[PDB]
């Protein structure tokens, strides 16, 4: 398989791009401290209750240190949800909205 | 006393220990069942090294999974017992296809059901059935009812809201509705089993200022539920908006699935009317439910709590199911993902996976002409089914389908009427994504089978002296070459028998009707068609002609009487030279109507024109005379009037041999109105910029048409023409789009076609062809960018909030 290249030896190869600004945000970045990224996991399902609950417990130990980063991954839905010519009288459009 | 009935509902015990599952069976005496461990239905293949791999705990070798057809080759033609974590099982030393798939994919629940029939004379029970579930609300009056069959007290939360007392006394609605309960008492004794119905039902309004309080008397309400029966309690719930919430709410309590009309009369004050109306509906629904339930389980061994309230398309499910499960491939059915689980992947894209969904519209063959005999004919209606049928006269999942078809032909006939509602809701199911066993191969493949069954009948009328002037696949077209008189009308009858006996098909629609004796056929909703069927007396009693106009409507509202009283004189001269022709026999009868109606013509032109002059530049008038703004035209306004003449050339145009005739009233325009003989100006270039659904379905109907947004008529898309039912909006929008994008990925996944060779880009590194001549292409995206601003025209003209979410998304 073709070799990669080090993101800093890609950018020293095609030189600078958008050296003193780069290193002064390191700086501040280890001067930062604490900053949490949170990934919660994939196809979170808000269909679930127990899931539902699970999501709240863990909405509620995020309350205690707000993250910096929080990712909400595919599949919010359980099932798919797509056009439905036998509506059942509300739309599974409605449901993934609600 | 114990089981040996059916069981209404069918739900898992716990999240907690699978395999287990709670059965809600109502024996011939009280209820009460419960079911033992079932094992994870999935198929590996794989045996040899299983073991090792993973605790199966359940022995299953020679072919122990199923091949189904889907866009990959090797899906295309062993259940563990615990349910094991997957431990990359994929290897397989038994030299089959590596890859341990999921061809089937089913809960134990679902899968039990789909193993063993309803009944462990469905359930004859002389048994009571409660009767609490959520009462219709016309906007915002929050209707709810707590009865008990046997308590004989509505004690309903209607009316929640305490500040206004949306829910009347029923006095005089309680008589009246006794005096029709004696009127409709005929569907009463038959409701009456089964469940306490012919008894008063009283009116108890309780109001409540907080939900709370309502959730504790509905908590209260179940308290009551299975003690004031102690045993033996079932409960009717049909109201989808607390379907939901009195399952949670409920414990160990039954209830069918099933729902009643979602909605009563929108009447809050005098809500008495539409009170009375849908309270007679409950009653009668409630037998009516119970018995179709009950019958309905008797043709398919299936639970009440298979869900038909949307479609009985599970039911089809369920069905097709244990019908595989005989033979020795195995079903394809998955719950969680109703796409077609056909091997392991399920998901996997390639340019058929979007051929089969794709195009999937009935195409029409239109022939714009006047004709001296036209007749609409039959009009068959839900040819699907009848070309599978015909078709019998993957291979292996179609012969298994085609002999599930012919069985329920067979129960189509003769039979209860659920047979035939299964049979119409087949073809339904075949395309609905929404039904599990939903194959995209076979939706295609269905629709390439109406195709051809398309291509026969034209090929059929082909050796008939006539002509398919048009072909809609829902109503069929075709004029008689000969000038024949009435006589023939019989004769046409006795013609068409002989043509629908010769070919190996009984399921097309028979009734040849809507005969024409004059037709100016342009499209769906232009035309001049007299004389529809009757005894048939060629014009004796003229039917007025039908004449949409989507032309006409747009033109300017003080242009379109003109156009219309011009065109009634258009007929009538047409139809005076046809029996001038006629009689001198005992299309030369419009030759001479061209001549007869060619100085009334000319003379009116110019006097239109010469009033035109003043005409404009009226402020009074220019506001009569601006063209409406419709989805289906572009053109320049080129002088309204112009238009006029321009648009009564287009609809002259269709007669061929008048065609000089017309060149002639042309010229002589032309004169009238300075401008060339011949002009690309003066040619017509009329745009129709029709939005088209393939292959729409009405539920209640189960009608398989295309639906045309932006030409039909705004309560034509809403309203089907066979069903009175409407069309929701957001069914409509959801459609609309998803034709839309399924185009704009269409177009991301196009493959391009070179310039002097024309051969397609088989090469992902082309550069320019190896052919001389480059890549040109197919479609690219500016007119499907101004069909984007049509959806936005469309959208300015209906609402259609999704359509409009869609669009605002795509503009970013
Ligand atoms: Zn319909
Ligand atoms: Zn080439």
């Amino acid at each position: 398989l073709p070799p990669g290249e080090r993101r800093e030896i890609t950018l020293e190869t095609i030189g600078n791009l958008d050296k003193d600004l780069k290193i002064r945000l390191h700086l501040l970045e280890k001067e930062l401290t604490d900053h949490k990224f949170v990934i919660l996991g994939a196809n979170l399902f808000l269909d679930d209750l127990k899931i539902m609950t699970a999501l709240s417990k863990i909405l509620q130990k995020l309350n205690d240190d707000p993250p910096t980063l929080l990712i909400w991954q595919g599949s919010f839905t359980s099932v798919p949800v797509f056009a439905s010519m036998s509506s059942r009288n509300i739309s599974s459009s409605t449901q993934f909205k609600n | 006393s114990y089981a040996n009935s059916t069981w209404e509902v069918l739900q898992y015990k716990d999240s907690g220990e699978p395999g287990v599952l709670e059965v809600f069976v109502t024996i011939n005496g009280k209820v009460q069942n419960i079911t033992f461990h079932i094992p994870k239905t999935i198929y590996m293949k794989f045996k040899s090294q299983t073991m090792p791999l993973q605790k199966i705990k359940n022995c299953l070798i020679e072919k122990s999974s199923a091949s189904l057809p889907n866009n990959p080759k090797t899906s295309n033609p062993e259940s563990v017992f615990l349910e094991e974590k997957e431990n990359c099982t994929s290897i397989f030393n038994d030299e089959n296809v590596l890859g341990v798939f999921e061809g089937t994919i089913t809960p134990h629940q679902r899968a039990i059901m789909d193993l063993g029939a309803s009944v462990t004379y469905l359930s004859g029970f002389s048994m009571d059935i409660g009767y609490l579930l959520h009462f219709p609300t016309s906007i915002g009056y929050e209707f709810f009812s707590l009865f008990k069959s046997w308590g004989d007290t509505i004690t309903i939360l209607v009316l929640k809201p305490s500040n206004q007392a949306q829910e009347i006394n029923a006095s005089s609605l309680g008589q009246i509705y006794k005096q029709m309960f004696e009127k409709k008492k005929g569907k009463i004794e038959t409701y009456s089993y089964l469940v306490d119905i012919k008894e008063d039902i009283n009116f108890e309004f309780v109001y409540f200022t907080d939900i709370s309080k309502l959730y504790r008397r509905l908590s209260q309400e179940t308290t009551k539920l299975k003690e004031e029966r102690g045993l033996q309690f079932l409960l009717l719930l049909q109201s989808p908006f607390i379907t939901k919430l009195l399952g949670t709410i409920r414990l160990l309590n039954q209830m069918p699935i099933v729902k009643l009309s979602l909605n009563e009369v929108l009447l809050q004050l005098n809500w008495q009317p539409t009170l009375l109306k849908k309270l007679v509906n409950h009653v009668l629904s409630s037998g009516s439910w119970i018995s179709h339930l009950i019958k309905l389980s008797q043709y398919s061994n299936i639970p009440i709590c298979n869900l038909r309230l949307d479609s009985m398309d599970y039911i089809i499910d369920v069905l097709y199911a244990r019908k595989l499960k005989k033979e020795n491939i195995v079903l394809w059915w998955n719950e969680k993902a109703p796409l077609p689980d056909h091997g392991g992947i399920q998901n996997d894209f390639d340019l058929n996976t979007s051929w089969i969904m794709n195009d999937s519209e009935f195409p029409k063959i239109n022939n714009s002409g006047v004709y001296d005999n036209v007749v609409l004919d039959v009009g068959v209606d839900n040819l699907t089914v009848n070309t599978i049928l015909t078709s019998a006269l993957s291979n292996d999942a179609l012969n298994v389908l085609r002999g599930m078809l012919k069985e329920w032909w067979d129960e189509a006939l003769k039979e209860n009427s659920t047979a035939d509602l299964l049979v119409n809701s087949l073809a339904s199911w075949v395309q609905n994504p929404n039904a599990k066993l939903f194959d995209g191969l076979l939706r295609y493949h269905v629709h390439n089978l109406t195709k051809k069954a398309l291509l026969q009948l034209v090929n059929e009328f082909s050796a008939l002296g006539s002509t398919i002037v048009y072909a809609d696949r829902n109503q069929i077209l075709i004029k008689t070459n000969k000038y024949s008189p009435e006589n023939c009308y019989a004769y046409s009858q006795y013609m068409m028998k002989a043509v629908r006996t010769n070919p190996m098909f009984s399921y097309l629609d028979l009734n040849i009707k809507r005969y024409w004796d004059l037709l100016i056929w342009m499209d769906k909703f232009n035309f001049s068609g007299l004389a529809c069927i009757e005894i048939e007396e060629k014009e004796n009693q003229d039917y007025t002609a039908v004449s949409q106009w989507q032309l006409k409507k747009f033109l300017s509202p003080i242009y379109q009487p003109e156009f219309e009283d011009w065109m009634m004189i258009i007929l009538d001269s047409m139809l005076k030279t046809k029996q001038s022709y006629l009689k001198l026999n005992s299309e030369n009868s419009l030759n001479g109507f061209s001549h007869l109606f060619s100085k009334p013509l000319m003379k009116r032109v110019k006097k239109l024109f010469k009033n035109q002059q003043e005409f404009i530049l009226d402020p009074q008038y220019e506001a009569d005379y601006v063209i409406p703004v419709l989805p289906g035209s572009h053109l320049n306004v080129k002088n309204p009037l112009l238009e006029l003449v321009k648009s009564l050339c287009h609809v002259m145009l269709l007669s061929k041999s008048t065609i000089l005739e017309i060149r002639t009233l042309r010229k002589e325009l032309l004169k009238i109105f300075e401008l060339r003989e011949f002009a690309k100006v003066a040619e017509f270039k009329d745009p129709s910029l029709s939005l088209v659904v393939p292959d729409f379905l009405c539920e209640y109907c189960f009608f398989i048409s295309d639906i045309d947004f932006c030409k039909a008529a705004p309560e034509s898309i809403f309203s089907c023409v066979r069903c009175h039912k409407a069309f929701n909006q957001v069914l409509l929008q959801e459609h609309l789009i998803q034709k839309l994008r399924s185009d704009i990925e269409s177009y991301l996944i196009q493959d391009l076609r070179c310039s002097r060779c024309h051969k397609v880009k088989r090469d992902y590194m082309s550069a320019h062809c190896p052919c001389a001549g480059a890549w040109e292409g197919t479609l690219p995206r500016e007119s499907i960018v101004q069909k984007l601003n049509v959806f936005k025209q469309v959208a300015k003209y209906y609402g259609f909030d999704i359509l409009l979410s869609c669009i605002a998304d795509l503009t970013i």
